């Protein structure tokens, strides 16, 4: 009941913040909202995208029957058949758990969570519960009950479970991709790529092969990176069916830099048909522009930008103002010359940059330690 | 400073003879001194607190002297009982 | 410059577990 | 005077009368304002323009506060330059300004080319001054390291 | 009273800073 | 404690950095490869 | 009445009889603690003074009726406290008078009855032996009676209730001052008195008695010991100056007046921002930015005080002067997030070099920076932005012609880019050199750290500044 959830998301997001595309987000998701009994949560898609239309009362008194026929099920389940804890109750109970969520609000289902979740003694159904809290707070964005529930998952549950909890190290990276938290805890549980069939559980593969392939770039830069990423066998088949993304990887090796230069742009107009995009429009492409520039600058300490005329990309005045917004942002650290043409590096020797890691920790410890001794003597 | 335990005696028995007249420093100045690690410094200390103060209800040498005679050692138990004889 | 910043926290870590035991012998004697 | 620290701190008996109005007061914070944007040629082109009288003896230890930091900051590590260096750096067209500067100062003018002295030291090789300072600096670091004793 | 107190709180003062002195002189020696 | 003084009264991750908003010059690279290209 | 009035006899009764046994038995502990073991550093009297900032502010805002705040002036209309059978007579009467005002009613003040309420009080046979009780029971009247903001025939009762207790005052350190020592308390009540004493004078008029008797009061101190009294007179006498246009006072008196070390992370806090904005207006920017910070860094356990939202408002203004980039968005914190708005705004347009924008923002918030009192930006910060243009040009390029950076800060004029380069070598912005033969400006040489010193001369900086925070930290650990 919640298996095709995860694309509905998509269309809702997709209509809803750019205005230009309207044209299929209308198409497809009208056809969902007849169905599915998707009767709740559709007036934020209804009043933002048409006006108004009659298909309303008629799924109304179905869903009131089906409510119905459901509230008089369970009751006399309870008042003639005796049995407590995990039985014919709690499956019906959590059948209504589950209309609530396709079908209901959320308040109807969260409430229906929490009460049936002291109605349960075994281990298997409270992980199965926590698995709909984060099912649903992933669908709804929620950033306050996943402060909860994922830590009353891994130590009161994730305990006595045996590899029944991969599906929730994919979700706590998916929270961490769409937070900030993309650096390098993102690409190393995304590493581990072993499952093939989707479900309840997972996402689509074919997304989860592009997001495990953009991420695994900026947590190492080339510590034996082409070990995991291109002498694999499970991610290096379906990163061949793709064309783009395999172009995108070789400009990125073998230093095709005129072709990484437009593998980033495809990507990056591909990035806009996403649902959890928003801190990678303006900050993956200037650490992925700023990661070709280092490891270009890197083997050459006298570079002129007339050979970056033809090797890199084009131009000549744009990679100089380019390259003078990165000095000044205080990384890159190289130095340019214009009278000259001569980029000449001025990096350090693993001594002086060595020297500012004590400077900077030293006194960030050093305001600690008087801030705390001024609290302290009255 | 010094090392042999004799003249460490003689230098802390000398209190008594030169603040006999006021008794209110020679238990401000015995009672760290009766304490000390060596055997010697604590007996020395506690002869002091007896010449000092010849025939005065004290009750606070009365009170140093109460571990004084409390202790392992035989001879630093002596100097105690004479000291609380003087007081 | 270790020397520094460790034996300071040491001879601050003696201040505070020295005035917390000071105020609290001094707030429940009375 | 040369004063930029008295400078600013007078400015705060005057509420709103450096802005709207008062162009007495205008005048000295448009021209400090000039001098901290670095533009000489603005200073000079509102020299001739005064409210009441002619600022005379104003102007002139400002014409004399200025040409010793220029020439200030032309007594460098510089050998020679033309005439048309001090046609820009300084001012007129030969007056007898360039005969004060060649009077004073040195400057001569010969085959149409100035001679402006300057040298410089070297001294990496003194591991000496920091022999004896150091160890100063690490007895008394020894002798701190006990000495509450 | 004024002037027999002033003379005791010379000797009290004169009497601590002799007091505060061989004890953080016998602090040294303890090390050893 | 009152000083003597007045009080008046991703995004919301509590994170930026020193830029992160600055550039907003044209902005969204497929433009900026492209122009670059055509004028050479 | 059936609403609210059900809800009148609750609030009295607890309330009056357990604030009254908190400052009884702490006014009975400063009894105890003067009469004997005057050594009372780490006494309840600085608890107490912390409870009268805090709580006797925030619980109690009126004269509080039913007999709360009303009714302790005619329950200590009758004090002698001399003897100890007349201290038990008096102790008899203090169950009386609290079984009446808890039974019943004794005495009720109309907002008039203050002169029977301070003179009656002062006389019938009261003594010199309690003067903290007399000093708190002069005090505290004047919180609610400022508090109430009525301004009818009050400002006179204020005036005579504090020129009676600067009297009180004068009689305690001049006559029989053998160990009573009230200077930790009569220090912030001469404060919060003079605060009241500025601000009722700041609806209608100037101040200038109240510091012609500061000058006094500080002349007949300064000779005895510096505890904490000097310290909180001194900030009185210069925030004042501070408040008015002259600056030369306050400058000849931060400069030779030493300190006592010990003001109990209170005025700390409050003098390092006001030499910090002394040595701002007088252009000693890198000695003030430091002093600025460490007032910030010193007490972060304050909610919304104004304080800690004004000295981080100066902070961002002086980093911005010395052109060392103030933190580009780490400044919104839950606490202050409104006050950066006049100043997040600024920062951008300073940080590029556009200049319509900047006379936008400045034009536009122009009646914010005359508020604050930081329009001392108008002259310093035009400054700022055309020297902010050559650091980057500096800071990125190597070596650069002066017709390419003349173009480059949109300029047009080659012929002057010679003049602001001589500028910022001379003002120390970037050191550089121009070789005045074709247009090369280039940079330093080559960076050398580990090999020539540089690591000793800052760790020598925190090998003696970090012994000196041990030293400091064995000095205060050890009591009895």
């Amino acid at each position: 009941p919640k298996n095709p959830d995860l694309r509905i998301a998509q269309l809702r997001f997709l209509l809803s913040l750019p205005e230009h595309r309207g044209d299929a987000a209308v198409r497809d998701e009208l056809m969902a909202a007849v169905r599915d009994n998707n009767m709740a949560p559709y007036y934020e898609a209804l009043c933002k995208s048409l006006d108004w239309q009659i298909d309303v009362d008629l799924l109304n008194k179905m869903k009131k029957a089906n409510e119905d026929e459901l509230k008089r099920l369970d009751e006399e389940l309870e008042d003639a058949e005796k049995n407590l804890g995990e039985s014919e109750i709690r499956d019906a109970m959590m059948a209504k758990a589950e209309y609530l969520c396709r079908i209901g609000d959320k308040e109807g289902a969260l409430t229906a969570f929490r009460k049936t979740y002291d109605k349960t003694v075994a281990l298997g159904h409270r992980l199965d519960i926590v698995f709909y809290l984060l099912r649903i707070g992933l669908f709804y964005m929620d950033n306050d009950l996943i402060t909860r529930n994922t830590e009353k998952a891994k130590s009161l549950i994730e305990e006595g479970g045996d590899w029944d909890r991969r599906n929730r190290l994919k979700v706590y990276q998916g929270l961490y991709c769409v937070a900030i938290r993309d650096f390098k805890q993102a690409a190393e549980l995304f590493l581990d790529t072993v499952s093939t069939f989707t479900s309840y559980e997972l996402m689509d593969y074919k997304t989860f092969v592009t997001y495990t392939v953009y991420v695994s770039m900026i947590a190492l830069e080339r510590p034996d990176l082409r070990e995991k990423v291109i002498k694999g066998a499970e991610i290096l088949e379906v990163l061949h069916s793709l064309p783009a993304v395999r172009q995108y990887l070789f400009s990125l090796y073998e230093c095709r830099y005129s072709v990484f230069f437009q593998s980033l742009a495809v990507v990056e107009q591909e990035m806009k048909k996403d649902w959890l995009f928003a801190p990678h429009y303006r900050y993956y492409v200037r650490e992925m522009r700023i990661h070709a520039y280092s490891q270009l600058l890197e083997s050459y300490r006298s570079l002129t930008l007339g050979y970056m005329a033809e090797a890199f990309g084009v131009g000549v005045e744009f990679i100089d103002q380019e390259l003078s917004r990165f000095i000044a942002a205080g990384r890159l650290h190289c130095k340019i010359d214009k009278v000259n043409e001569i980029v000449e590096t001025n990096r350090p020797d693993s001594k002086n940059w060595q020297y500012q890691e004590t400077i900077k920790k030293g006194d960030l410890l050093l305001n600690r330690v008087q801030k705390l001794s001024r609290v302290i003597n009255m | 400073s010094d090392v042999n335990d004799d003249v460490r005696r003689a230098a802390v028995e000398s209190l008594g003879f030169i603040l006999f007249r006021t008794p209110e420093q020679c238990p401000s100045v015995v009672s760290l001194l009766s304490e000390s690690y060596n055997p010697h410094v604590r007996y020395g200390a506690a002869m002091a607190l007896g010449i000092c103060c010849a025939g005065t209800g004290n009750k606070e040498a009365i009170n140093l002297l109460e571990p004084m005679t409390n202790d392992p050692v035989n001879y630093v138990r002596q100097g105690a009982l004479i000291a609380s004889a003087l007081i | 410059y270790l020397a520094s910043l460790i034996r300071s926290v040491v001879a601050l870590h003696n201040l505070i577990n020295n005035k917390i035991a000071n105020r609290d012998a001094e707030k429940k004697e009375g | 005077q040369n004063r930029v620290a008295e400078f600013h701190t007078e400015l705060e008996r005057l509420p709103a009368k450096d802005i709207q109005t008062n162009v007495y007061i205008k005048h000295p914070v448009s021209l400090e304002q000039y001098l901290m944007e670095g533009s000489y040629n603005k200073v000079f082109l509102a020299k001739g323009n005064i409210p009441a009288e002619s600022y005379t003896f104003f102007i002139d230890i400002l014409l004399d506060t200025i040409r010793d930091e220029i020439a200030g900051c032309i007594e460098k590590a510089y050998e020679k330059i033309l005439f048309t260096e001090a046609t820009r750096i300084l001012f007129f067209n030969t007056p007898k300004k360039m005969t004060d500067y060649a009077k004073k100062r040195g400057w001569v003018l010969g085959p149409n080319n100035y001679y402006s002295f300057a040298s410089q030291q070297q001294k990496p090789e003194d591991t000496t001054i920091p022999s004896t300072e150091l160890a100063k600096q690490v007895i008394e670091y020894a002798r701190q390291l006990e000495m509450i004793v | 009273d004024l002037y027999s107190r002033y003379k005791k709180l010379q000797q009290e003062l004169e009497f601590l800073e002799v007091q505060e002195e061989y004890i953080k002189d016998e602090q040294k020696n303890l090390k050893k | 404690m009152s000083e003597k003084k007045q009080p008046v009264d991703e995004d919301n991750w509590d994170d930026d950095n020193v830029e992160d908003d600055f550039s907003n010059q044209l902005r969204a690279e497929l433009e900026k490869h492209g122009y670059k290209m055509e004028t050479s | 009445p059936p609403g609210g009035g059900e809800q009148e006899p609750p609030p009295p009764p607890a309330p009056q009889d357990v604030e009254m046994k908190e400052e009884a038995a702490t006014g009975g502990g400063s009894t105890g603690e003067a009469d004997g073991k005057t050594a009372a550093a780490a006494a309840e009297h600085s608890q107490r003074e912390l409870d009268t900032v805090t709580l006797e502010d925030i619980k109690e805002h009126v004269k509080q009726l039913e007999k709360a705040v009303s009714g302790k002036e005619p329950r200590f209309v009758l004090r002698a406290l001399r003897m100890l059978p007349s201290t038990s007579r008096r102790l008899n009467h203090y169950v009386l008078y609290k079984a009446v005002q808890g039974f019943f009613t004794s005495n009720n003040a109309t907002r008039d009855f203050l002169l029977p309420f301070l003179e009656e009080p002062m006389d019938t046979e009261a003594d010199l032996q309690f003067r903290p009780r007399t000093g708190k029971a002069a005090s505290t009247p004047l919180l609610p009676e400022v508090e109430a903001y009525l301004q009818l025939l009050v400002v006179i009762f204020m005036m005579n209730s504090k020129r009676y207790k600067e009297a009180q005052k004068i009689s305690d350190d001049l006559m029989q001052k053998i160990s009573t020592q009230n200077r930790r308390a009569l220090d912030l009540v001469a404060a919060k008195c003079y605060y009241y004493h500025a601000r009722v004078y700041e609806f209608l008029d100037k101040l200038d008695v109240v510091r012609s008797f500061l000058h006094a009061r500080l002349r007949t101190a300064t000779l005895r010991h510096d505890a904490d009294g000097q310290a909180t007179l001194l900030n009185l006498l210069l925030r004042n100056y501070l408040h008015y246009s002259l600056y030369d006072q306050a400058e000849k008196l931060v400069s030779k007046s030493v300190f006592p070390e010990q003001a109990n992370n209170n005025e700390w806090a409050r003098y390092l921002y006001y030499t910090g904005r002394i040595k701002a207006i007088q252009l000693e920017y890198s000695e003030a930015r430091r002093t600025m910070t460490n007032a910030l860094r010193k007490a972060p356990q304050h909610t919304a005080v104004g304080f800690k939202q004004t000295v981080h408002k100066l902070l961002i203004v002086v980093e911005l002067l010395l052109g060392e980039i103030p933190d580009r968005l780490q400044f919104r914190q839950p606490s202050l997030k409104r006050s950066l708005m006049p100043y997040f705004l600024l920062t951008q347009a300073v940080r590029t070099g556009n200049l319509a924008k900047f006379n936008q923002v400045l034009d536009q918030f122009g009646e914010k920076f005359q508020a604050d009192g930081t329009y001392t930006l108008i002259i310093r910060l035009r400054h700022n932005v055309i020297k902010t243009g050559v650091r980057m040009i500096s800071l990125s390029y190597s070596r650069i012609s002066l017709a390419d950076i003349a173009q480059k800060l949109q300029l047009d004029s080659p012929e002057d880019a010679e003049f602001i380069v001589a500028k910022a070598i001379r003002d120390g912005v970037i050191e550089a050199s121009i070789n005045h033969e074709k247009g090369y400006v280039q940079s330093k040489e080559m960076i050398d750290i580990y090999s020539t010193r540089e690591p000793q001369l800052a760790f020598h900086q925190r090998i003696s500044f970090c012994l000196d925070i041990h030293n400091m930290s064995v000095k205060a650990m050890r009591f009895p």
